[PDB]
């Protein structure tokens, strides 16, 4: 297994700002061995400080096409990963990934090629 | 030799390579890049804010030890 940090957003469906607050949780990325078509456990739970989100610690799946990037969705803070299951359980994450540093802003963090690589081949293939 | 002839000869040189306080004073800027200084040069070496005018051109890039390790 694979640990890194990951933070909240401020979690909202009126017009989705989902600015990143950072708190210091982490994602733990799980490899599996089902499909190939993208199917990856992404546990987030707050190791710490849960102060952002009233959120409590889950294991969420990933299904194509219903788990979907965007690079921007605030506006001024990108690397906005985006789960929709109907608001059952759809959540909103930005990672904090120590590979590429925290950066929040338009295009991307300044380490750019570490997060292109990573966030495509997880929606689209598995282990 | 000590000398050559110097406001003479031109060729090219690469920024941030190891420029000699001998050669800082013939460092002359090129208009084909936006990459002039704002004023009048220091006639030395230093860190020189030189204006960009396209962002339309990617221009080749050195990141700083900040920017790698974020």
């Amino acid at each position: 297994v694979i640990k890194f940090r990951a933070g909240v957003c401020e979690y909202n469906e009126d017009s989705r700002l989902c600015t990143p607050i950072p708190v210091q949780g982490e994602i733990e990325i799980k490899p599996n061995e089902e499909e190939e078509l993208g199917f990856w456990d992404f546990e987030w739970r707050p190791t710490e400080k849960p102060v952002g989100r009233e959120l409590d610690p889950i294991s969420l799946i990933l299904i194509p096409g219903e788990t979907m990037w965007v690079p921007i969705k605030s506006s001024k803070s990108g690397r906005i990963f985006a789960l929709v299951f109907s608001s059952n359980e759809r959540y909103f994450f930005w990672l904090q990934e120590k590979n590429s540093g925290n950066l929040p802003l338009n295009e991307l963090s300044a380490k750019d090629k570490e997060i292109y690589n990573k966030m495509i081949g997880v929606l689209n293939n598995s282990s | 030799f000590y000398k050559n002839k110097y406001s003479s000869k031109p060729y090219k040189v690469d920024n941030m390579t190891r420029i000699l306080p001998q050669q800082s004073r013939y460092i002359s800027f090129i208009k084909d890049d936006r990459f002039v200084p704002v004023r009048k040069f220091k006639g030395n070496n230093g860190v020189v804010v030189l204006r960009d005018r396209e962002p339309k051109e990617p221009v080749a890039l050195i990141e700083t030890v900040r920017q790698m390790k974020d």
